RNA sequence: GCUUGUGCUGUCUUCGUCCA
């Protein structure tokens, strides 16, 4: 049944015949081997511990970025242009965190498969460049905010300038921007990782390529690697479970053996 | 009767010529296997127009051969006799069972049994010629002929000529 | 390169047409009638032309040449013969068609039982696919039961009363209520008759039926000349020394030639409808079984041993028939299996293949101007001594066996030629153990030469071959062009293949006693002397020589 | 080399290696087709320099394919059961 | 060998009698059809030559590929071994002398005009190609002798066929 | 026509496994076939070895033809596509 | 439907990736209904017939199409293999060219 | 012939016991007749009249020759059996069992 | 100068081997 189907060289999955079955592999992409179990940092947590991760003061003292990471900690209070950027970045991470928590995500996990591992890339940088000791770091709040933004923009699955696929290259990778900026946020990099400059461009370079290295193969058989992928586990293994149930789902059977229903009763 | 066809050749290059001049050595191949053939489809083809500027295209590499597939479209001057055409010749044999003229590349048989019988084939003359009173017909004479039939070959074609009807024979 | 040369120009295949044969078309590609029942001419060898082994149909002997093309054996493609009926009968295969056919036209005026008028006929005709528009054309006018002379003006019609076809066996039989209730009669629909029916069908109708005027016209349904296959598709079988066999399809089609000039005979002679209906039928029957002998509802025809009778249907169905058993999956050159065992001393994607394999394998080296000294060297060790070789291949595809020439050493080789060398070290060869479950089944691994008669593996890569080695056997696959090498080496090496797709996990890890001594051996209170650390250390292929504090 | 093993090798994705394994190392043949009625029915002798199709009766529109053995084999039976499978080396939409 | 930019032409049922080569009933073939495609696919006129037009072409183009295998620095054997291949060589060497030994017009001029005549002309707009090359190639001189060595242009009588001759015979060099 | 123009080419600027590895694959069977070598060999013989530096160096003189669903391509140069 | 393949996969403990079962479960629901994994669902597609043929009731299938005059455009993996051609997967999904421009160096 | 050897071979056609064999050698000799063609022609007797219908030992086995019986069979013809032995010596890659 | 020898059925059935 699945033999016949590839990514062609513009995303889509298609058969023999040119019918579409996908608009795009996976509906991301990527290829199976390329996806780690990461969390995503906005979805678990009480609203508190969300804003005191997340949130960055620049009017009062307390609740900002500490003195001795940053060497301009002098000229940073009292600046209002870069606390609206800071508060736009807010906005965005809060935006994130509505999406995830009410649209994809309702139960609340945040384990999930996705593709370049960040933490390894973060700890990595932290070996390469001698991360450790008390000093201040040199990376200023706009240089991150803005490379942030860039580098979400740069994470191309679709080439194009047409306006739908533009919004097909948008949606591909929600989850994922999700994920870069649930980690890459300006107190988490100033205060938790320390990062200073050449590691922050470092960061942002081997994101963007490993992104492009996790894309899938224009010519993959993908029908024959899901045909074999879902017969394999089927070797090896009140309500009907097991091959039987498989054979009953395969075949479309109009009388299963143990049909049930799920009702589900209102709050009260 | 001659015309001008557009024609296509299908060549294929083996990788030891896989250079800088890979195009004009092409053109010289192409040249040297078309010029002066004979196809029966086509007739002969004689020369090739614009012989130093004819488009090649992008080669196909043969998967499994390594050689490469190029499609060569060019303009050439093709020569085909056709049924019932008139045409002028000069003869280039005499002999009892007919003479042979030439149109141009295609040698053409006429058989005594398409010939006048005033024509009576004289062996003693000097040439042997097929002559009348006021009629004679030998090697290196010019002649009217209609082509009657035409016979395919591999790479050759043979016709047929008659000159019993009128307007025909010596000219 | 194998094939002889040929003029006309090499291309692929884009497009498969299919449809049916014309008898026209039958009788303008044969190249013989086939008449005579006798196989053999007087039994004095030379079979008797004009019978169904006539030398014209093509040669199977390695002494005779093709009478028709003139080319040997191991060229000649077969061709075709054709014989002439004496009575059409209906094909098989395509009866309950024919039924329907049957059903949507008028047996009288050949037309079609309704028309465009109708909103839901134009519908159905605005349809495209064929199979589709017939099934809706039939579903429409199987209710409509009586031809109409006038319009729903003449439509073309008879006004004839159009019969109820019934299917009986290979008979079909037309019930009309010729004129409440009164004497109907039910009379047979003889092949010829439904014949010079469909023969007056208009194009167009054809056309709204489904059919192609160009290459499926309904009447060439009927079989009127019936296509002799040539012998390579019927060989014979020598079941002895002096005793050879003929083939299930000779005898078949013996006893259909012979049914057909029983029929010839008895038409000329005298005609008592009962005998012509009974051998008619029996003609029927033999052409029917010749091409389909699992027709429900009837004895199938036997052989004089009882068996059943290998009908061409039979020879394509199944797991052991055409397309499972020759197309989908064959047997193919080049391989070798053999029982596997492990080696903790191979590398991962290292495969331990025996002296004698790697004796009876190759692979064709060109010959270039980096490799001809080797080559020549391995052309002198010759085919039994390891590094050599078995074969020399020239330019124009002649073959030099090294066993049988006396002066291998007065060989001297040219570029471009191809030396098929012995198989060596680090040649990418495809390894596989059946069943094969998933993709990680089969991977390239790099050729080793090792002693005794065993395959040797990694024990690493026993878990995605689900292979152990209390008997298990695997498979080897030998490429055979340097295409074929760089794409074994490139996608399906061992290295590449240790994540799996499935669940993006690694499918390769450490296993068995390596495993018990890596958790034994990192224990918080296991200490290691100097002595043992030094031999330990030097064990690493990778270590870089500082030994650690 | 059985049905899963071409599956398997058309999930590796190597095309030239499942052909040769189907042809070279197997079956391999070579056949004759007309251009026009598109059968396996042209009387090529090839010593000789003369191809040549009865039915359509042409000398020059002939191409040669190599396809294995059993195809042509499955494709003669077929035309043994009225069937004529018409292969043509160019399409048509 | 080589193929024409027709193609295609598969199998039906239907048989034609305007298949068989004919110059009298001008039926030329498919491949010698009155309508052609060039390498862009567009229409294209079958593009006869008479003896003077192919003469003229065969001598400019040998000259052409002479001028510029020497680098771009008129004897008919020297243009004849200019040409690569002794049945080619040949093959040119006997139509070169065809076309000298009955050349009607050998100035690029008289040829001109002479195509402008059969080309320009009200009656002549009607004329197949075929027609019009056997007229300027035979050098025909009577009506009657041209309808018979022409059977085609005896159904067009609207043809002002007597005075063309006598243009022909004019341009025609004495 | 079915041809894309260059500065409208969609595909992707990389050059995938199964490309590289036909393209390795015809660049070996070529230098196995005498053809010219357009980098410097310095002890290599293997054709394959051959093969994969002239790719390293981005000297491979072939064309890849991306072929597009509806039946339009996309010819690639293979000095002109990212390999890594 | 992913929902009920997610069940009887995972109930084992066994995980598989998301990917392979879309692909799935939108094939068998790609044509506006259930299609089922079996001749009747696989056999009444448009595909080619020898692709078809290749899977159950050969004969049926080539006696239909046949009769049908269908057309086989050769397409598929299973037409390319059994004709022993290269097919339009993996390694043979696209066609190199030869680089003249680039010889000229 | 048989592309094997047969000057193993004793007077009657059969090998004797004690020979050391090897593969594709040829233990048991048998020829059936042929109808003799028009080699009469100018042959001094060499002309084929018989066509080899001999026994080899399978290709990949070799050993000795450890006892030939030769008798008649119920149709009163000949008939001949060789039994051949040869000692195997464990080996890496022989299955054992507790 | 006496000169070296190339070829194999087929169809059923059963019993086994390794996975499952
Ligand atoms: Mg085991
Ligand atoms: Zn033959
Ligand atoms: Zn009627
Ligand atoms: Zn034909």
């Amino acid at each position: 049944a699945l033999e016949d189907i590839m990514v062609h060289y513009d995303g889509t999955t298609r058969n023999s015949l040119g019918d579409i079955i996908q608009f795009l592999y996976g509906e991301d992409g990527l290829d199976g081997t390329q996806v780690e179990r990461q969390t995503i940092d906005t979805i678990p947590g009480s609203d508190k511990a969300f804003h005191k991760r997340y949130y960055v003061d620049l009017m009062d003292e307390k609740n900002s970025i500490k003195p001795d990471v940053i060497e301009y900690a002098a000229d940073i209070l009292g600046d209002v242009e870069l606390q609206k950027e800071l508060n736009s970045e807010y906005e965005q991470l809060v935006s994130d965190r509505k999406f995830l928590r009410e649209i994809v995500f309702v139960n609340g996990d945040h384990n999930w498969p996705l593709p370049v591992n960040l933490r390894r890339i973060i700890q990595n940088a932290q070996q390469i460049f001698h991360l450790d000791r008390a000093k201040a770091s040199d990376l200023t709040i706009p240089e991150i905010i803005h490379g942030v933004r860039d580098l979400c923009k740069k994470l191309f699955v679709l080439r194009g300038e047409n306006e739908l696929i533009k919004e097909a290259q948008q949606n591909a990778t929600s989850l994922f921007q999700c994920l870069v900026r649930a980690r890459l946020a300006t107190r988490r990099i100033l205060e938790e990782f320390r990062l200073n400059r050449d590691a922050f461009e470092w960061v942002l370079g081997t994101i963007e390529a490993q992104f492009q290295r996790s894309l899938v193969h224009p010519g993959e058989m993908v029908g024959v690697i899901a045909a074999q992928s879902i017969g394999e586990p089927a070797t090896q293994m009140n309500v009907t479970l097991g091959v039987p149930r498989l054979k009953e789902i395969l075949n479309v059977a109009k009388n299963i053996k143990t049909p049930a229903l799920t009702v589900y009763l209102d709050r009260e | 009767m001659f015309f001008l066809k557009d024609l296509s050749l299908i060549l294929t290059l083996h990788p030891s010529y896989f250079g800088p001049q890979m195009n004009q050595y092409l053109r010289e191949k192409l040249l040297t296997d078309v010029e002066g053939t004979c196809t029966g489809q086509f007739g002969y083809i004689v020369t090739v127009l614009d012989g130093m500027n004819i488009d090649v295209g992008k080669g196909r590499i043969i998967p499994g051969s390594g050689s490469a597939e190029f499609e060569v479209k060019y303009r050439a001057v093709v020569w085909k006799p056709f049924k019932g055409e008139v045409v002028d010749a000069i003869v280039s044999n005499v002999s009892p069972i007919g003479f042979f003229a030439d149109v141009g590349p295609l040698n053409v048989f006429v058989s005594t049994r398409l010939i006048p019988d005033n024509l009576v084939y004289n062996p003693s003359n000097s040439p042997p010629a097929y002559m009348s009173n006021d009629e004679l017909i030998t090697k290196g004479s010019k002649v009217r002929l209609k082509v009657v039939g035409t016979r395919t070959d591999v790479n050759e074609i043979y016709a047929i000529g008659s000159i019993k009807e009128d307007f025909l024979g010596a000219i | 390169s194998q094939f002889p040369y040929s003029s006309a120009p090499l291309r692929s295949v884009k497009e498969v047409q299919f449809g049916l044969l014309s008898p026209e078309e039958i009788r303008a590609i044969s190249v013989v009638k086939i008449e005579y029942p006798e196989i053999m001419d007087e039994s004095r060898q030379r079979p008797r032309e004009g019978g169904l082994n006539d030398p014209k149909l093509g040669s199977i002997d390695r002494n005779f040449k093709c009478q028709t093309c003139g080319e040997g054996m191991a060229e000649c493609p077969g061709h075709f013969g054709h014989m002439e009926l004496a009575k059409p009968v209906f094909h098989i295969g395509f009866i309950p068609k024919i039924k329907k056919v049957c059903e949507c036209i008028c047996m009288n005026c050949g037309k079609l039982l309704l028309d465009e008028t109708n909103p839901t006929m134009a519908q159905a005709i605005r349809i495209r696919d064929p199979k589709k528009r017939f099934n809706a054309v039939w579903q429409l006018c199987k209710t409509k039961m009586v031809c109409e002379a006038d319009a729903p003006v003449s439509r073309g019609g008879c006004g004839n009363t159009q019969p109820v076809v019934r299917k009986d066996g290979m008979k079909l039989w037309g019930t009309w209520k010729k004129s409440r209730d009164a004497q109907p009669e039910r009379k047979l629909l003889t092949p010829g008759e439904i014949l010079n029916v469909f023969k007056h069908i208009s194009p167009e109708d054809c056309f709204r039926l489904g059919f192609n005027e160009d290459y499926a016209r309904p009447e060439w349904m009927i079989i009127t000349v019936l296509p002799v296959p040539p012998p390579q598709v019927r060989p014979s079988i020598a079941m002895d020394e002096t005793t050879q066999g003929q083939d299930d399809l000779t005898h078949k089609l013996s006893d259909i030639l012979k049914a057909n000039i029983n029929v010839q005979k008895l038409e000329m002679d005298g005609s008592p409808q009962h005998i012509i209906n009974e051998v008619e039928q029996l003609l029927q029957f033999h052409v029917a079984t010749y091409m389909d002998n699992d027709i429900a509802g009837q004895p199938q025809a036997l052989q004089k041993s009882g068996r059943p009778v290998k009908a061409i249907r039979a020879r394509l169905k199944g797991k052991e028939g055409r397309l499972r058993g020759n197309l989908m999956g064959k047997r193919v050159d080049f391989s070798a299996r053999t029982v596997i065992s492990g080696d903790p001393n191979l590398e991962l994607d290292q495969v331990g293949v025996p002296i004698s394999i790697a004796k009876t394998l190759s692979y064709p080296e060109t010959v270039t101007q980096y490799n001809i000294h080797r080559l020549t060297e391995y052309v002198r060790n010759g085919p039994n001594e390891h590094p050599g070789a078995k074969y020399v291949i020239r330019d124009n595809g002649d073959r030099i066996d090294l066993r049988y020439h006396k002066r291998a050493g007065d060989i001297v080789l040219q570029y471009g030629w191809k030396v098929e060398r012995h198989l060596m070290d680090d040649d990418p060869v495809l390894f596989n153990r059946q069943p094969s479950l998933h993709k990680m089944s089969m991977m390239a691994h790099r050729v080793k030469v090792m002693p005794y008669s065993t395959f040797r593996l990694n024990l690493s890569v026993t878990s995605p071959y689900n292979a152990d080695f209390d008997g298990d056997e695997m498979n080897l696959h030998v490429p055979q062009s340097e295409e074929t090498r760089a794409e074994l080496s490139q996608l399906c090496a061992v290295p590449l293949q240790i994540v799996s797709p499935q669940s993006n996990k690694p499918v390769m890890g450490i296993v068995q006693d390596t495993l018990c001594g890596v958790r034994k051996m990192t224990l918080r209170d296991t200490f290691i002397e100097y002595e043992q650390v030094m031999n330990m250390l030097f064990w690493v292929p990778s270590w870089d020589g500082v030994v650690p504090q | 080399f059985g049905e899963m093993e071409r599956d398997c090798m058309i999930a590796h994705g190597a095309a030239g290696f499942l052909k040769e394994r189907l042809m070279e190392a197997s079956d391999a043949f070579r056949v004759h087709v007309c251009g026009i009625c598109g059968l396996m029915s042209v009387i090529a002798n090839l010593k000789k320099n003369q191809f040549e199709c009865r039915s359509c009766k042409n000398k020059t529109n002939i191409y040669q394919l190599h396809i294995p053995y059993a195809a042509k084999l499955l494709f003669q039976e077929l035309m043994a059961m009225n069937i004529a499978p018409r292969l043509y080396t160019e399409r048509s939409g | 060998v080589s193929t024409s930019t027709v193609g295609a032409r598969r199998r039906r049922a239907k048989q034609q009698v305007d298949d068989e080569e004919n110059a009298t009933l001008l039926r030329l073939g498919p491949e010698f059809a009155l309508k052609q495609y060039d390498h862009d696919g567009n229409e294209h006129d079958l593009i006869a030559l008479s003896l003077s037009e192919s003469r003229l072409l065969i001598r400019e183009a040998l000259k052409a590929r002479s001028r510029a295998r020497n680098g771009g620095v008129i004897d008919d054997d020297e243009l004849a071994k200019v040409t690569s291949g002794a049945v080619a060589n040949g093959v040119v060497k006997k139509t070169l002398d065809y076309l000298n030994t009955f050349a009607r017009f050998k100035d690029e001029e008289t040829c001109t005009a002479v195509d402008q005549l059969l080309h320009n002309s009200s009656d002549c707009s009607v004329l197949h190609p075929f027609e019009i090359a056997q007229l300027s190639s035979l050098g025909c001189e009577d009506v009657d002798e041209a309808i018979t060595l022409i059977p085609s242009l005896a159904a067009k009588k609207e043809v002002n066929l007597q005075r063309i001759l006598d243009e022909l015979n004019r341009l025609e060099d004495p | 026509e079915l041809a894309i123009l260059k500065e409208e080419r969609t595909t992707t600027p990389y050059l995938t496994k199964y490309e590289r590895a036909r393209i390795l694959g015809t660049r070996a069977l070529q230098i196995s076939m005498n053809a010219p070598v357009l980098v410097d060999i310095e002890g290599e013989t293997d054709p394959l070895q051959i093969a994969m530096k002239e790719l390293s160096q981005r000297k491979i003189p072939l064309v890849i033809r991306r072929y597009l669903p509806d039946g339009s391509y996309e010819d690639w140069g293979c000095d002109e596509l990212i390999v890594d | 439907l992913y929902k009920e393949i997610l069940n009887v996969i995972a109930f084992d403990g066994s995980y598989v990736n998301y990917r392979h079962m879309a692909l799935l479960v939108d094939v068998m629901t790609s044509r506006g209904y259930l299609m089922a994994i079996t001749r009747h669902g696989i056999n009444r597609a448009d595909t080619g017939a020898l692709m078809r043929c290749s899977f159950e009731e050969t004969v049926e299938i080539l006696f239909e199409a046949g009769a049908a005059a269908e057309l086989d455009d050769c397409r598929g993996v299973s037409e390319n293999v059994m004709l022993g051609q290269l097919a339009p997967m993996g390694t043979g999904a696209f066609d190199v060219m030869i680089d003249e421009k680039l010889l000229t160096s | 012939l048989k592309h094997g050897t047969y000057e193993k071979l004793d007077e009657d056609g059969l090998i004797a016991p004690g020979v050391r064999v090897s593969g594709d050698d040829i233990i048991i000799g048998k020829t059936t007749p042929i109808p003799p063609d028009t080699e009469e022609l100018g042959q001094r007797t060499k002309y084929h009249t018989k066509r080899d219908a001999s026994t080899p030992l399978r290709s990949t086995e070799n050993g000795i020759v450890d006892q030939v019986l030769l008798t008649t069979n119920q149709e009163g013809l000949k008939f001949v059996k060789v039994r051949m032995r040869t000692t195997k010596v464990p080996q890496i890659g022989d299955k054992f069992a507790s």
